């Protein structure tokens, strides 16, 4: 029964009943769950060994085993919480102490025969029934457990800040299809008025550190977009729960991360007096029993409404199918490292003189958060690296790494903290580029500072015209934070927009005299006065194309795939800049009945304003190509046919993909999504291949746009609320101004 | 200019300017080309022509809804027509010639007249009167006899008959569309028996009509100006023969009754709510106006109640009632209806009431624990979430008619009601408690049948209606978005 899978996930799971196997044998492992009086004689003999071992400090090894058995369970946190016996052998955060105070296996039995105790009464006598009449059916699912413990304690040993983090008996758990909990301030929340989302409680928090008022919001079930939850969205490995390395919990969810030292330390002497409050914080512990951040934790009782499923079967098999996925994103990286060796291989043979240009990543780094980030990179990964250079050797080249780096210049803040924002100056210059590029009014409407686009429009045509200027907005904003990532400084793209847009916006104006003068001369079949003037108009404008300095890409012929494929007159407003008034005009020749729709009114492929989102996409892609390839060339020293060369791999013809969704449904902003994810594909498959330093660093150096969830709860971006077709937000203030990530082999899988 | 790809040529605005010299038509009816094509170059009517297979294989590479008509019967006479887009302003030839190219001309702009005037915009008063003329002797048009001509001139009027009678007598398409098409196909059947009628042939009752009608298409092309005299050739024997594409906006009622019986493991397979959703389609959702609906603002009192039901439908859910994406709907959709007649008729939940206080004196928290001597803090916590929703705590009037609601849908909640000792006073009826409760809830619904069923307009109760597709139509577009996100074997997004 669906009862019986939910106790034998917590029995056999959540007690990590697989640490007994090491010194009992199976059959005696299903006499104690047979038998309550076995327990209560197991725990009399193992806590009088243990004493004489302890010593002095028997009563707080007892409080700390019986503190985290309990959270094992019952989900409590309490003051100070130890995760693991590792962590309460050494007593951290207790007392001063060189080593084990007691035998870690001694601690490890206890531990798990306490939270066995702690079990409901009517879950035991589940268990107790299995265990006689399913012999060789237990015997088999406490040996799956057993392998899964294996796993989890060979990547968890290797590095000692995540050895005395892990947490113990961790098995996961997975939430309702549709639903959502976040945690947000009060303020920040109200000013949005968004109608989906019901306060559900408060934060309290504890005493140590002060902040606003915040509380808890719920959402119930409805349609997400795709890639944003039903995933841990996570680029790091993990062992234990937590993150290799750093020991940060990803496994789970935590309101906040203090990590600053100076507000660490605050925290700490604070907390010295006492703790209050239904949310206490807890600590992490460095490899010398020092603490370097904190976290927040999240009441027990608000998890009951995400309807969590905790069926054991299911959830092993999630548990090996993850784990065989981490593994295959490791063994990447080793033939990434191959490839670097190579590369460096042959420059040196080639000439002594070329070792000048490389850069021991291993060695001595100036760069102090750079230097930072290095120690605490895989310590798979490294042995690797050390393996076929040498002793403390990773040499790559420093124009390569060089663009890896650019992002630092215009970003600040932190991302396990959570506030990565671009800075003041990069804003003031993006924000200025889409309002020569668009229209003025659209401006107004997209991009206010202060109030969503919801708040904006008060009627139902107007409703159509705003959700079509969305989709250019979008992809027009996407590029330039991609390609502001990729190494492209800011003050190139700043200067060279509005000269592309007056390059490209003659063209149309001189084709248009050009493109109907052979008219003329089908007319001009006589006294060779008309053959004579037309002769001389047509040569003189493409001479003037021949000099532009977008010429090259006219040539190649994907410049002007649709250029020449029909002409109008309402084209030349997209020209001009004034694509918010080229939608009102096609939107003027909807039906009566359409146009009074509103959010309901369902656009066919057939209508000509549907066709004209089309060409402004394109027209969006007109000036992407444009910058790039001026960056291949000038600044990169490659041949005009090497340059064009990695263009073509990186665009598509949407004219290929109409889309394949139900009728009687709003799938304009679907659709858009999902032709914006094939595009984002080609670009992570050409930059492993162009560039193998850029996406190595992508997974060891924290950045905006890198790193996906860091266990705090699910933030959205651009290209999130486009698929769900929601309008109570702003491309220009807060939320909305974050950019999907740029990993290239997170890109490939998810 | 000619496509890359295929042969189709394409022809596009300002460039059939010397195309009225060309046809070295009468001079009288030359001065109509020019104002013809002033009208249509000024919202961007482009012209594509080609052989059969030049224009088909155009229609495949840009995703192109064609209408080329053509039949084995009329392959052995070898005729093909195009097409004309309305929603795009394109016209569509297949091998044209001289004079279809003009024919077509005329044809679009005269069908542009019929549009606006049936959309309820403004024309030229002589337009006015042409259509208005049309469309009197369209009535007489369906009602003549014809057994007294020729046996060629009969399958001709049966052709027009059963397509005019179609679109008159369509209930899925939006009205002002029909409308237009059921005009102009039958001005097409007045020109193209023009000659063979005015030859052979006796002075029957159709015949006079195919005269009546041809003179008055000549007053609303030649507008208040001199036109040529009876019985002069239009344009040297001017025919229609390009069709129309035209699309609209769905009813509420086809998308509602779309989703009715959805059934999946992730996104319900409920049984019950199924045929209670049935039942609610033949009370309300079939006696909704066949207009589609608009977005007003509609300040007034019913839109009140269904903007404070609303948000109480979500509340609930977030307060320990989770529901399924079928269950979801249908608590939505009932509710509103419930809610819509509380607000028109104060005694609708007189019954109601009685019901709910008996409730509420034999409910406990221990009724909503699966084991009532836990000991996880977290499983006491949740049951008495639901308790204070059902005491009104959580929610803090319309708050009677979610109730009634939720006592429907939620399948937990009527084990526990079921149970509940059965008064005194309606022991007679013999029937559970939870049965009651579902036999009050049609009642209610019954009432607002006969309120939608009446004299609308009279009554004053337009309005109100008005609100209520709205959100129906609401609550069928969101289940259609879960559906199709969940359309696997394993239903994972």
């Amino acid at each position: 029964t669906d009862t019986e899978w939910s106790a034998m996930h917590t029995g056999l799971g959540k007690t990590d009943l697989a640490v007994l196997r090491e010194t009992m044998s199976m059959a005696e492992i299903r006499d104690l769950l047979s038998s309550s009086k076995k327990v209560k004689d197991e725990i009399s003999t193992l806590e009088k060994e243990i004493q004489n071992q302890a010593g002095r400090n028997w009563n707080l090894v007892q409080k700390k085993s019986k503190q985290l058995a309990q959270y094992m369970i019952m989900g409590e946190v309490g003051n100070n919480l130890l995760r693991n016996a590792h962590a309460i052998s050494r007593l951290l955060g207790e007392r001063i102490t060189n080593g084990p105070v007691a035998d870690v296996a001694a601690i490890d039995k206890l531990i798990t025969l306490y939270s066995l105790e702690l079990m409901n009464k009517s879950d035991r006598d589940l268990l107790s029934e299995l265990a006689q009449s399913e012999v060789e059916g237990m015997e088999f699912s406490i040996a799956y457990m057993v392998g899964q413990r294996t796993e989890e304690m060979r990547k968890a040993k290797g590095d000692n800040r995540t050895l005395l983090n892990h947490f113990k008996g961790y098995i996961p758990v997975e939430n309702q299809q549709g639903v959502n909990l976040i945690i947000a301030d009060d303020k920040e929340f109200a000013k949005l008025n968004s109608q989906s989302f019901t306060r559900i409680g408060t934060y309290q928090g504890s005493t140590g550190f002060r902040t606003g008022s915040k509380g808890y919001y719920f959402s119930p079930v409805a349609a997400r977009a795709p890639y944003s939850q039903g995933i841990l969205q996570n680029v790091r490995n993990t062992a234990g729960g937590v993150d290799i390395g750093t020991g940060f919990t990803l496994g789970t969810m935590v309101a906040g991360r203090i990590t600053d030292k100076p507000t660490v330390e605050r925290i700490t002497k604070a907390l010295a007096k006492g703790e209050r409050g239904r949310e206490p914080l807890m600590p992490i512990y460095n490899s010398k029993g020092q603490v370097v951040a904190y976290e927040q934790s999240v009441d027990p009782n608000m998890l009951k409404h995400l309807n969590q499923d905790n069926h054991f079967a299911k959830m092993v098999g999630v548990w090996r199918g993850r784990q065989v996925e981490e593994a295959k994103a490791q063994r990447f990286n080793d033939i990434l490292i191959e490839q670097l060796h190579a590369m460096y291989e042959k420059d040196i043979k080639d000439s002594s003189a070329n070792k000048s240009q490389y850069v021991n990543l291993l060695g001595k780094i100036d760069d102090p958060v750079l230097a930072d980030a290095i120690n605490l990179m895989n310590i798979e990964t490294r042995h690797k690296a050390e393996e076929l250079f040498g002793k403390d050797e990773l040499w790559v080249r420093r124009d390569m790494l060089n663009d890896a780096l650019g992002y630092r210049a215009a970003s600040i803040g932190d991302v396990w903290t959570g506030n990565s924002r671009w800075s003041p100056s990069t804003l003031d210059t993006v924000k200025k580029m889409f309002l020569g590029a668009f229209g003025n009014k659209a401006y107004h409407v997209v991009m206010n500072a202060e109030n969503t686009i919801q708040n904006l429009v008060k009627d139902a045509k107007t409703v159509i015209v705003v959700k079509a200027v969305v989709v250019p907005a979008v992809n027009f904003l996407a590029n330039i934070y991609q390609m502001i990532g990729r190494g492209v400084p800011v003050k190139d793209i700043a200067v060279n927009i509005p000269r592309k847009t007056s390059e490209i916006n003659q063209y149309i104006k001189s084709r248009l005299r050009q493109i109907d003068a052979e008219a003329e001369l089908r007319a001009a079949e006589g006294n060779p006065n008309l053959v004579r003037k037309l002769k001389t108009e047509i040569q003189s404008i493409t001479d003037s194309h021949r000099r532009m300095s977008i010429w090259p890409l006219i040539e190649a012929g994907e410049f002007s795939s649709i250029a020449d494929a029909g002409i109008s007159r309402d084209d030349l407003l997209v020209a001009e800049g004034k694509i918010h008034e080229y939608m009102e005009k096609l939107a003027n020749k909807l039906p009566e009945k359409v146009r009074n729709a509103g959010r309901y009114a369902l656009i066919a492929k057939d209508t000509a304003l549907f066709q004209g989102i089309q060409k402004t996409v394109e027209y969006s892609d007109f000036i992407a190509k444009a910058i790039i390839y001026d960056d291949l060339v000038k600044r990169k020293k490659k041949s005009s046919s090497e340059a064009l060369g990695q263009v073509t791999e990186e665009f598509i013809n949407y004219d290929r993909l109409p889309g394949r969704f139900r009728g009687y449904m709003e799938s304009m902003g679907l659709m858009w999504f999902y032709n914006f994810k094939i595009r984002s594909i080609k670009v992570a498959m050409s930059m492993i291949r162009n560039n193998p330093v850029h996406s190595l660093i992508a997974t060891v150096v924290p950045a905006p746009t890198m790193f996906g969830n860091v266990g705090l709860p699910i933030q959205d971006n651009m290209l999130t609320m486009l698929a769900e077709g929601r309008l109570d937000y702003s491309l220009g203030f807060g939320q909305g101004l974050r950019a999907p990530t740029l990993n290239p082999w997170f890109n490939l899988t998810h | 200019r000619e496509h890359k790809a295929s042969g189709v040529r394409i022809l596009s605005a300002t460039a059939i300017r010397n195309l009225a010299k060309i046809s070295n038509l009468p001079s009288t009816q030359a001065a109509t080309l020019a104002e013809i094509q002033k009208s249509l170059a000024a919202k961007d009517y482009k012209i594509i022509y080609g052989t059969p297979t030049q224009v088909a294989e155009y229609a495949r590479q840009k995703n192109v809804t064609e209408l080329t008509s053509q039949e084995m019967e009329e392959a052995q006479a070898g005729n093909i027509y195009g097409w004309t887009n309305f929603d795009d302003k394109t016209i569509y030839l297949v091998s044209p010639s001289m004079e279809t190219l003009i024919h077509e001309l005329v044809h679009a702009s005269t069908f542009e007249e019929v549009y606006s005037f049936y959309q309820g915009n403004e024309v030229s008063p002589t337009s006015k009167q042409a259509i208005e003329n049309l469309e009197g002797l369209m009535e007489q048009f369906r009602s003549l006899d014809i057994s007294k001509d020729s046996p060629e001139m009969r399958e001709a009027y049966a052709d027009a008959i059963a397509t005019i009678e179609g679109h008159l007598s369509n209930g899925f398409v939006d009205p002002a569309i029909s409308k237009a098409a059921a005009l102009n196909e039958f001005m097409a059947w007045g020109l193209a028996n023009r000659a063979l009628a005015a030859k052979q042939k006796r002075t029957s009752s159709l015949v006079q009509m195919v005269k009546d009608v041809y003179q008055a298409i000549k007053k609303l092309i030649w507008g208040r100006k001199q036109a040529p005299a009876l019985g002069e050739d239009m344009f040297s024997n001017l025919l229609f023969n390009s069709a129309i594409l035209m699309r609209s906006q769905p009813t509420t009622q086809a998308v509602a009754k779309d989703g009715t019986l959805f059934h999946s493991k992730a996104y319900g397979n409920n049984e019950r709510l199924s045929q209670l959703n049935q039942t609610f389609d033949k009370l309300v959702t079939d006696y909704l106006r066949t207009d589609p609906v608009t977005e007003v603002e509609r300040r007034g009192n019913v839109a009140n109640a269904l903007m404070s039901a609303t948000r109480l439908v979500r509340d609930v859910q977030s307060h320990g009632f989770n529901m399924t994406a079928q269950e979801q709907s249908v608590f939505q959709m009932v509710t509103a209806a419930l809610a819509t007649e509380a607000a028109i008729d104060p005694h609708a939940m007189a019954r109601a009431q009685e019901l709910y206080t008996h409730v509420m004196k034999h409910l406990t928290v221990e009724h909503f624990m699966a084991d009532p001597d836990s000991t996880n803090p977290a499983d006491r916590y949740y049951a008495q979430q639901k308790y204070d929703t059902i005491s009104g705590a959580n929610l803090v009037t319309s708050l009677l008619p979610t109730f009634l609601g939720l006592a429907m849908v939620n399948e937990e909640l009527r084990s526990i009601i079921k149970e509940m000792p059965v008064p005194k006073a309606d022991k007679k009826l013999g029937n559970d408690i939870d049965t009651l409760l579902t036999n009050a809830g049609t009642q209610v619904m019954e009432s607002l049948n006969r309120r939608m069923a009446g004299d609308q307009k009279a009554t004053n109760v337009q309005d109100s209606i008005d609100a209520l597709s709205e959100t129906i139509m609401a609550a069928a577009l969101k289940r259609e978005s879960f559906y199709d996100a969940v359309a696997t074997p394993t239903g994972n997004f």
